[PDB]
RNA sequence: GCUACCUAAGAACAGCUAAAAGAGCACACCCGUCUAUGUAGCAAAAUAGUGGGAAGAUUUAUAGGUAGAGGCGACAAACCUA
RNA sequence: CCUCCGCAUAAGCCUGCGUCAGCUGACAAUUAACAGCCCAAUAUCUACAAUCAACCAACAAGUCAUUAUUACCCUCACUGUCAACCCAACACAGGCAUGCUCAUAAGGAAAGGUUAAAAAAAGUAAAAGGAACUCGGCAAAUCUUACCCCGCCUGUUUACCAAAAACAUCACCUCUAGCAUCACCAGUAUUAGAGGCACCGCCUUCCUUAAAUAGGGAUGGCUCCACGAGGGUUCAGCUG
RNA sequence: ACCUCGAUGUUGGAUCAGGACAUCCCGAUGGUGCAGCCGCUAUUAAAGGUUCGUUUGUUCAACGAUUAAAGUCCUACGUGAUCUGAGUUCAGACCGGAGUAAUCCAGGUCGGUUUCUAUCUACUUUAAUUCCUCCCUGUACGAAAGGACAAGAGAAAUAAGG
């Protein structure tokens, strides 16, 4: 029975498992792209949209930056934690990651998702985009809401 | 007043600056060694 | 325990044949638009992903080589020109990541 | 615990089973003689 | 070339306590009390923990010797290439 | 993140993750100072350990030496040098001597991806109780008393179902032997062999529990000082 | 001495229990040397239940404390491809005895390897009972001592389901 456990069981146990998500996240916040298994991706997620929230908090912060020392091997990226990352989202109030699913691994045909933080760099993914405003189905919506907007 | 940890290489990772690190580690002992002969005795224990 | 008799090809087809274990046939491929190959409705494009990882490869080479070392990420901003791009009034102040060939169309 | 009985040493391999120790007795010549009988290639250890 | 015993000439035994010990605690090392796993196994006898000895009748590398109505044996009818 | 290790020598194997192009074929490589490979005779020398060798201490008495003559001008040959390696039918969780490193500067990766059903293995935590479980406190947790049976004790044994009360054991006892050039022994009755037994020493119904088929007490034979992964009983604590 | 000696030791215990009723308790009745309470005996009833400890392999038994009761059996003396091996069974060794000895023992004791990845069958979600307390009531019954039913209420315990 596994009713409300929101954490995977990843790893060797409950380190092993929070190291492994240290290092998706290291080098998401390097990247600012990463692939890598599907499951993993999604039990990462959470972890870099805290972080994102921690470096709004501000470098002075004596708790964002232990957190940050804790959740970045490699502390040249804190620095950039704290005056990029967290400065470009300042805006925003979430969803600073996109995470969308890759084609299976070619090794061992595993679930692959790509995740990235909004706003970087790099090329952007093909992005699913809806139906064109203009199809036969979405201009009979249209019409719909047009005379409903007259009538009432 | 913001206090960035030291941009440096992790001590136990295995890459090459890890290991540069854990030399200069040994290179650190050495220099600490205050008699000669403990110097020396860092020095030329490990035979290679 | 061991068998206690051979299963004959009658029983063995019965089973390995069953619709339990045949193979599905998917119903949620379709056609990317941009490039035509195929593709999961849930999942990428598998081409295009392979164009924007090879772009992003080049891109991380680039930076990889202003970089110059480990541990030297930046704290400002990245901007990727290509051939013909000059920065723009909101690319300055941010390192400047130079590509030899021209702008992809996707590329934006 | 078992199997490892060889513990090779090329010594003791020669003192025992050597061309020298086989010529050393009758025995042994006709160890070599049937071994050349029977076409062995390796007639000595 | 395993193993029983022996011959020649070698090697090992941290640390502490006691002092000169077939002494005590305890590494390396040797062994294999009990438990669990394993039982076509990692293994044709092992793994983990626990445990006995661990300066001695100790452990051990090298070469040699004793051969089957025999050898060797701190006798378990033990071992002498599973 | 791990470090059992690691690097060398020895032993063993013998090209066994060097390059190239298609595991296979070809090409390349280990360069002696390190190590092995020695000595002209004839006689003749050599009692006094080692133990920091100095006090001291011994016993089991121990690893290190030349001389006197006669001969004697050619000097640097040969061989090992690789590896991810050997013995276990295997890329085997086993076996494998030595020197340093005493945790490493060296060497490594327990997780193919997902889910987190049962059963199973290992581990952690547990209300109150604390052996009521059970053949037995096996295991686990704690760091714990006292006493019996056996064996004096250290050791040895059925390699692979028994490690013990069995074998051995100092000590004691019995029998045999008056002696040299291959053991006994380069020894000689205080010696040697065969054997027994086992150090030494000495002589001649009640209690426990509430309940108890459990436990304890009212020449040989006694005698438990010490010791025991031996077999029973037990206070207290401990704990799934 | 009829099947099985061309890999099933056995006894106890653990686990799960299926079944019979010749009923231990709870239910309904007849008789009684049944005034009442205790009982004894017989008919009917197998839905439910039928304890935990000490010694000891031990089933059993004795003992301690309870219970409404601590039922008799069958099920390969149920079940060991679910578990244990405590007695018992091989190799070791003792005491006692037999034997010239090798050895032996229905005796006592210490130790002693319990494999299997499930092919087939079968199967894997089917309206509770009892004790105690109070009331009736220290009422009926009885001379007293004792002491009831039925009905009702309250408390628990177990079992099922959450
Ligand atoms: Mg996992
Ligand atoms: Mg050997
Ligand atoms: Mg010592
Ligand atoms: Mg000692
Ligand atoms: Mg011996
Ligand atoms: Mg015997
Ligand atoms: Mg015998
Ligand atoms: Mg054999
Ligand atoms: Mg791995
Ligand atoms: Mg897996
Ligand atoms: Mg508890
Ligand atoms: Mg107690
Ligand atoms: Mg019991
Ligand atoms: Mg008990
Ligand atoms: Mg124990
Ligand atoms: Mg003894
Ligand atoms: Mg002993
Ligand atoms: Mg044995
Ligand atoms: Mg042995
Ligand atoms: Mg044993
Ligand atoms: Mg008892
Ligand atoms: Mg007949
Ligand atoms: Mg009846
Ligand atoms: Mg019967
Ligand atoms: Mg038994
Ligand atoms: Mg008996
Ligand atoms: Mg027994
Ligand atoms: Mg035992
Ligand atoms: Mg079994
Ligand atoms: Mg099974
Ligand atoms: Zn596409």
């Amino acid at each position: 029975i596994s009713h409300g456990r929101v954490f995977r069981r990843m790893g060797l146990g409950p380190e092993s498992r929070i190291h492994l998500l240290r290092n998706l996240l290291t080098g998401l916040v390097r990247h600012e792209r990463i692939e890598a298994p599907w499951a993993r991706v999604d039990e990462m997620r959470g972890y870099a949209e805290k972080l994102i929230d921690y470096g709004k908090l501000g470098d002075t912060n004596e708790r964002a930056m232990r957190m940050a020392d804790f959740w970045l091997t490699e502390k040249d990226l804190i620095p950039k934690l704290f005056q990029v990352l967290a400065p470009r989202y300042k805006d925003q109030t979430g969803g600073y990651t996109r995470m969308l699913q890759i084609p299976n691994r070619s090794l061992d045909r595993a679930k692959m998702a790509v995740i990235e933080y909004k706003g970087n760099c790099l090329p952007p993914l093909p992005l699913p985009r809806r139906d064109s405003h203009l199809t036969l189905l979405n201009q009979l919506l249209q019409g719909l809401r047009q005379d409903l907007r007259q009538s009432q | 007043v913001a206090r960035y940890p030291p941009i440096v290489a992790s001590m136990t990772a295995d890459s090459k600056a890890a290991r540069l690190r854990r030399i200069e580690r040994w290179q650190a002992t050495v220099h600490a060694a205050e008699s000669v002969d403990e110097k020396l005795r860092i020095l030329t224990k490990m035979q290679f | 325990a061991a068998p206690k008799n051979r299963r004959t090809i009658e029983v063995n087809r019965c089973r390995r044949r069953n619709p339990q274990k045949l193979i599905k046939v998917k119903n949620n491929i379709d056609v990317c638009p941009e490039c035509g190959h195929l593709k999961q409705k849930h999942v990428l494009c598998a081409y295009c992903y392979e164009k924007v990882c090879k772009e992003t490869a080049e891109i991380r080479r680039q930076i990889g080589k202003q970089e110059g070392g480990p541990f030297k990420a930046p704290t400002i901003e990245t901007v990727v020109l290509y051939t013909g791009e000059t920065p723009s009034e909101q690319d300055q102040g941010k390192r400047i990541i130079e590509r030899d060939r021209k702008r992809p169309s996707w590329f934006t | 615990a078992r199997g490892n009985e060889y513990q090779p040493s090329n010594i003791k391999r020669k003192n025992k089973h050597g061309w020298v120790r086989r010529l050393s007795t009758p025995a042994g010549v006709q160890v070599i003689l049937r071994r050349m009988l029977k076409g062995r290639k390796s007639l000595s250890h």
